[PDB]
């Protein structure tokens, strides 16, 4: 996140890190107890099996966030139209071998319902601990910033993305840049708040640089994918 | 099935067109079988009705066929969607 403030404790309850080899890797999103939604573009192989990964929930710092004491992922399912060269359909599943207990820093996002009828420009926030600055570290802290939409027409303009925005991306951020997400944060949410409800609105996907001018960021459309992940759900068992 | 907007308003398409379900004749006990059937498991939460397309669907989701007897599903199948500043 760049350009954000440190998150407050609960604020962003849903928020997980995801780690491989002792460090953070991504962001993610928790929807149920043992379901967790992110990038597919995090567990390309060689990280698509499951035993590379552990989660973190409602820690708001690495440094809080101790050997041995995360959930092991049990499931790594990535969207069968994934494609890494374009990055659309960028969204996985993971599953928690061990259930989460939800409490005042633990807790569920909603998955988005058709019919939200978002303004064009809807206010959004993003969170994470992706690098403060382009090219910079992982945040010992988690951070979080508002964003606005931005409309598709203007994202695939010939000075922004052109053409590259597809119906399984949705763009968010400021055409001047200064706030934005960042790598580190990638899988992590884009949520908005409506009719008293935070919804998951994107996962955290790809864009050029971090808090460029011109250059947003792009976020899987989770509306887009929620069929799917309620038969990923159904199928489990 | 599915839940249609920010107020969880359980539809089912025919069989070009998304239809509600009536609450008349609803209970908690109908409301797992929705949730269970979209993925959610023993997952629940609430199952409220509220106020009301014109055809309706009156009555696990295959016994029902369109109606009208007063107030839609609301449908949550879990507790999410909550924070610090509520
Ligand atoms: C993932 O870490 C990631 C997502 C989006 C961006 C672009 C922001 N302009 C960078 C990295």
């Amino acid at each position: 996140i760049v350009g954000g403030e440190s998150a407050l404790p609960g604020a962003w309850p849903w928020q997980v890190s995801l780690h491989v080899q002792n460090v953070h890797v991504c962001g993610g999103s928790i929807i149920t107890p043992e379901w967790i939604v992110t990038a597919a573009h995090c567990v390309e192989k060689p990280l698509n099996n499951p035993w590379h990964w552990t989660a973190f929930a409602g820690i708001l710092r690495q440094s809080f966030m101790f050997y041995g004491a995360g959930y092991q992922v049990e499931k790594v399912i990535s969207h069968p139209n994934y494609d890494s060269k374009t990055k659309n359909n960028d969204i996985a599943l993971m599953k928690l071998q061990k259930p989460l207990t939800f409490n005042d820093l633990v807790k569920p996002v909603c998955l988005p319902n058709p019919g939200m009828m978002l303004q064009p420009e809807q206010l959004c926030w993003i969170s994470g601990w992706g690098a403060t600055e382009e090219k910079g570290k992982t945040s010992e802290v988690l951070n979080a910033a508002k964003v606005l939409l931005i409309e598709t027409q203007r994202c695939n303009s010939r000075y922004v993305y052109d053409n590259l925005i597809t119906p399984a991306m949705i763009c968010a951020g400021f055409l001047q840049g200064n706030v934005d997400s960042c790598q580190g944060d990638s899988g992590g949410p884009l949520v908005t708040s409506k009719n008293n409800i935070w919804w998951l609105i994107g996962d955290t996907s790809w864009g050029s640089g971090c808090a460029k001018a011109y250059r947003p960021g792009v976020y899987g459309n989770v509306m887009v994918f929620t069929d799917w992940i309620y038969r990923q759900m159904r199928a489990d068992g | 099935v599915r839940l249609y907007g920010p107020n969880f308003i359980l539809q089912v398409y025919s069989s070009k067109s998304w239809h509600p379900v009536c609450q008349d004749d609803w209970n908690e006990n109908y409301g797992r079988a929705a949730c269970r059937d979209m993925g959610y498991k023993n997952n629940f939460y609430s199952s409220q009705g509220i106020v009301d397309s014109t055809s309706f669907m009156k009555l696990i989701y295959k016994k029902l066929y369109a109606c009208s007897s007063k107030a839609v599903v609301s449908l949550r199948c879990i507790a999410c969607g909550v924070n610090l500043n509520d």
